[PDB]
């Protein structure tokens, strides 16, 4: 059985891990271009600042001159329920643009077509992040990624008592071993399709992390189409090159 | 086949709070259950093509103190919506007919031949009783004038819980007493709402007999002893 | 054990030192050893008769017999002469050893054994866990003349509450002799106490005038201020759910609504205690807004379970009332306290005396704090330092045995206010919870990191400015029974974390006998209902406390403030 492996030093990039000023901690988010950070909306709201770095694949250690990509201010999200989750992403605005690299590989857009043909057919997936949702004792140095299959929707309103809705649905184990609230908050549930890689999931905690062997909870990008075309294409063309790519935005996501 | 039904009292067939089976061949099955308050239920062996001779049953639960169960009345200090909600029944006799109000296919079997003065035959008046439910104390109209469309002449929506006053507020109005019965449904030694022959004291009695006219409203609390298990579905 | 070169420091040294001539400079390089250098020197030199020859005696070169003074032992021998293992070394409970754990960690300073810190004066003796006597040797053999050091042993061997009593005897707890009532002074401190009926009256026995359910006293002589009570060995039969019948009585709903104006109880008197009956639960922040912070987000226990707790950080103004024990010189953090008012105040009695340690307060070394949110910070317009100078011992205090309540009371006499920093606290009655069995609402135990530094030593976190909760979930009884070796009076229950494999815990932070503040769900006000003792679950292998049921003692307060006046 393919157990909690850690992530490659090589076709791994989605991990911007979001951190404060000082020696701590939070979330982490995805990667996809030089515009945007998916992650879950609770990284920034009812916590602290927001530092990021990508091509971080150690928080105590540095592997030299790669974790690079601060970011100024962040705003909110509309869909975004502040006690419970749903639909909970949230877009980093990076301050400083970073090139293409080994550890910081691009990815291209989602889009609603690749719904009703990527969830039928990869009935599994990985989770990258350094573990940061279960920050209780399970707190691993290296970047971990495990492996967690795709059950049916039906399975999906009990494994948490909060009522889910269509953006989040199964994306682990059967009730048997620990396959909930792994990695960063915000991770990245990226499902390789074919000759592409998408992203398809946020792993965010619901009444927070304990005893869920159950199921998980990951989001569906694929819907949110609307919000990255209406925080992208209203902004307008970059000013000052990212710098804010652009934070200078309503609460609500526009 | 036969098709039996344990009135009032639920049975548990295949560790499933049932109370109707109706196989054939005798099916090898067994079932159990616990009794409840005392009194006089009934096993209607209601078999429509077995009735030319006679096929009847009753259950005669009477009182013998032996054991006390933990069975608790209300739900365990959580759950209660006491509601001032009751289903208002008026059995009216409105205009309704077989072929649906101005029909879409074209009913004419029934359209142009019994529901109007067409071919000379019934006429347009009936006296086809339907059960409704009304929204407050008028017994005129319900929530709105004709019906609510997606039922016709059968009964509406209609959903039970914990406390949920089943005071099913029944007039007569037509010219044949009726009632009203659920099936499977434990009630008040005060009011009948079951065609039960418990004819005991006053205070234990129950008749369903509600003349044209009169109005008699059927008080019961269904609490948390009235639902079923956890593997079948939610509303039975 | 997997190649050859980690097994070769055991068959190198053979005939070059043992039967040879060896000093500093003759036989130092033939060893071969980076880490294990300085502890050389300690673990050959054991035998002090010979070391000779080597397959025969084999105690300073491997560990197997005490020949010569007995320090240490390689075999797993938890055993000694009561069946009571030794004291951990990691850890000081009940006593306090001479070292701690920061002198030598590389001598091994885990597994109880039978060891020697000092002089040895007999053999490996141990301290004794029960506050009985001092010390328990052990009996380890020796080689040579294999003989039994000292002798072992074989140890092989009214119901409701007690009211219809009529028993004879006059046996007191501690050592307060009580009279009759043909002596001078029967009628003494007897204007406001409230007589019950249940037991008659006699000469000199214990009897209850009072009409109390916790126990029978008399009124003795000696000092000016308080009275023993006699104790019965009755039966250990709990006060658990009752066999009889199976119903209950309890309410069934309470609907969702804020509908409560001031249906608060009364028990106490204003003229003889001060205030602290109708301020409560009434803090300026989040109460009568009618708003919620975050504070109290505890929903159903059906949340996801539970599964390995954390401790989340925390933020200033959610932790009003904070009442500790600290000393003029110098300023150390000691153990936690509470408030019920503003002039007697309660805490726990296992930090304030102890004979054993030999150390005696008196009444000016004992200072209290009221409203702090960090440690190295100081004002003064949100807080101000109390002071002490009266205090009270307790009656039954046999904590010898098991800790049988242990609660210490003193008296403020500075006219301190209430404000956001400060909050008062009732406390319930008996006409609210007469059925309420099927419960268990827990308190806000607040506090830092300052019981890992009363007890044992816990290495890795220091002093945290977070102000960490301390949950005390409710457990039945056979859950530490089965894998727990140790017995419990059934008085008190268990409080830990069941482990899956090994792991230690993270539960045992906060201070040593927090304030228990519990806000009542029925008029939405805090009460103070029982008080934390010590803790125990972050020492051994993640085991279970020990919390004595501490719920009576209301009426003792009243019977003894009669000297107000006097």
């Amino acid at each position: 059985i393919v157990g909690g492996q850690e992530c490659k030093d090589g076709e791994c990039p989605w991990q911007a891990l979001l951190i404060n000023e000082e020696n701590e901690g939070f979330c982490g988010g995805t990667i996809l271009s030089e515009f945007y950070i998916l992650t879950a909306a609770h990284c920034l709201y009812q916590a602290k600042r927001f530092k990021v770095r990508v091509g971080d694949r150690n928080t105590e250690q540095e592997e030299g001159g790669e974790a690079v990509h601060e970011v100024e201010v962040v705003i909110k999200h509309n869909r975004f329920t502040k006690e419970t989750y749903d639909f909970d992403i949230a877009v980093l605005r990076l301050k400083t643009p970073i090139t293409f690299r080994m550890n910081v590989a691009p990815a291209c857009l989602p889009e609603r077509d690749w719904a009703e043909s990527t969830l039928m057919t990869q009935k599994t997936g990985i989770v990258s992040g350094f573990g940061r949702t279960h920050e209780k004792g399970r707190q691993s140095t290296r970047l971990k990624m495990l492996e967690v299959p795709y059950v049916d929707r039906n399975s999906c309103k009990l494994s948490s008592s909060f009522i889910i809705t269509q953006n989040m649905f199964c994306a682990g184990y059967d009730t048997k071993q620990e396959d909930a609230c792994q990695g960063d908050a915000g991770g990245p549930h990226v499902t390789r399709f074919k000759d592409t890689y998408f992203v398809t999931g946020i792993v965010s905690w619901g009444e927070g992390c304990a005893r869920k062997g159950k199921y998980g909870i990951y989001t569906k990008v694929t819907a949110f189409l609307k919000w990255i075309d209406r925080s992208m294409k209203t902004r307008g063309l970059p000013k000052a090159k990212s710098h804010a790519p652009e934070v200078i935005t309503s609460s609500p996501l526009k | 086949l036969f098709s039996i039904h344990f009135n009032g009292q639920v049975l548990e067939q295949n560790h499933h709070k049932v109370s109707a089976i109706t196989l054939v061949s005798a099916t090898s099955t067994t079932a159990n259950m616990t009794v409840g308050p005392e009194g006089k239920w009934i096993i209607s062996s209601l078999t429509p093509k077995h009735l030319q001779a006679g096929m009847q049953a009753y259950i005669d639960i009477k009182n013998c103190p032996k054991k006390t169960r933990n069975l608790k009345k209300i739900t365990r200090e959580q759950r209660r919506h006491m509601k001032r909600w009751e289903y208002f029944i008026a059995a009216e006799e409105v205009i309704w007919d077989y072929a649906p109000v101005i029909p879409a296919n074209m009913d004419k079997k029934y359209r142009s031949q019994h529901l109007d003065n067409f071919s000379n035959q019934i006429g347009k008046h009936y006296k086809k009783v339907m059960y409704t439910q009304y929204e407050d104390e008028s017994f005129t109209k319900h929530t709105v004038n004709p019906n609510m469309k997606e039922d016709g002449i059968l009964g509406p929506i209609i959903r039970a819980q914990v406390r949920d006053t089943l005071k099913i507020v029944f007039k007569n109005m037509a010219s044949r007493p009726y009632s009203i019965y659920p099936h499977g449904v434990t009630f008040s030694p005060y009011e009948d709402e079951v065609n039960s022959s418990f004819t005991s004291g006053r205070n234990n009695t129950m008749i369903r007999a509600v003349q044209p006219g009169e109005t008699y409203t059927y008080k019961w609390n269904i609490l948390e002893f009235d639902e079923p298990t956890e593997n079948d579905a939610q509303c039975l | 054990a997997n190649t050859f070169l980690e097994e070769v420091r055991k068959g190198n040294l053979e005939r070059e030192c043992v039967e040879e001539t060896c000093s500093y400079e003759e036989a130092f390089e033939a060893l071969e050893s980076s880490t294990a250098t300085d502890v050389f020197w300690a673990k050959y030199t054991a035998c002090e008769t010979a070391r000779t020859p080597r397959d025969k005696l084999a105690a300073c070169l491997e560990g197997n017999c005490a020949e010569g003074l007995g320090t240490n032992y390689r075999g797993h021998v938890n055993i000694t002469r009561s069946g009571i293992e030794c004291q951990l070394w990691r850890s000081r409970y009940p006593h306090k050893p001479e070292i701690n754990s920061t002198t030598h960690p590389g001598a091994d300073l885990q597994e109880n054994f039978c060891r020697n810190p000092d002089s040895s004066t007999t053999g490996p003796w141990c301290y004794t866990t029960d506050p009985t006597v001092r010390r328990q040797e052990c009996s380890i053999p020796v080689c040579g003349q294999d003989q039994v050091t000292v002798a072992m042993t074989p140890r092989s061997e009214v119901p409701d509450r007690g009211q219809q009593y009529q028993g004879r005897l006059a046996v007191t707890t501690h050592g307060l002799p009580c009279l009759a009532w043909a002596s001078a002074q029967a009628k003494a401190l007897s204007k406001h106490q409230d007589f019950n009926s249940a037991v008659q009256l006699v000469e000199n026995f214990c009897r209850n005038p009072d009409g109390d359910e916790e126990g029978v006293w008399c009124y003795v002589a000696g000092k000016p201020g308080d009275f023993g009570y006699c104790d019965l060995n009755y039966c250990e039969e709990a006060v658990e759910e009752e066999t009889g019948d199976g119903l209950d009585e309890d309410s069934d709903r309470a609907i969702e609504g804020r509908t409560a104006t001031s249906e608060y109880q009364t028990f106490f008197n204003p003229r003889t205690f001060g205030s602290g009956e109708a301020d409560c639960g009434l803090r300026p922040l989040f109460e009568k807004k009618s708003l919620e912070d975050k504070t109290e987000r505890e929903l159903l226990e059906s949340y996801i379970d539970g599964r390995i707790v954390e401790g989340s950080d925390a933020e200033i103004g959610m932790s009003p009332w904070q009442v500790m024990l600290f000393r003029k010189s110098p300023q150390e953090l000691l153990c936690g306290a509470s408030l019920i008012s503003d002039r007697w105040v309660l805490t726990a009695a296992h930090c304030l005396l102890y004979p054993p340690w030999d150390k005696n307060f008196t009444e000016n070394d004992l200072l209290v704090r009221i409203g702090k949110h960090s440690r190295t910070r100081y004002e003064r317009n949100i807080e101000k330092i109390s002071m002490l100078e009266k205090i009270y011992i307790h009656p039954r205090y046999n904590w010898r045995e098991n800790l049988d309540r242990d609660i210490a009371l003193m008296k403020l006499k500075k006219p301190v206010a209430f404000s956001d920093y400060i909050h008062p606290v009732c406390l319930p009655d008996r006409e609210t919870a007469a059925s309420l069995l099927q419960a268990g609402y827990k308190g806000r135990v607040t506090g830092w990191g300052n019981l890992k530094e009363t007890w044992t030593a816990n290495v890795g976190k220091g002093q945290p400015s977070v102000l960490q909760v301390v949950n005390l979930p409710i457990v039945e009884r056979p859950v530490c029974k089965d894998s727990t070796r140790i017995r419990i009076t059934d008085n008190m229950f268990c409080a830990g974390y069941k482990p899956d494999e090994g792991k230690r815990g993270d539960a045992c932070e906060g201070d040593a006998g927090g304030p228990f503040v519990m806000k009542s769900p029925f008029n939405n006000r805090w009460y103070q209902m029982g008080i934390v003792s010590w803790g125990e679950g972050c020492d051994r292998d993640g085991k279970y406390g020990f919390y004595t049921h501490v719920f009576r003692l209301k009426k003792w307060i009243q019977k003894v403030i009669d000297q107000f006046g006097e």
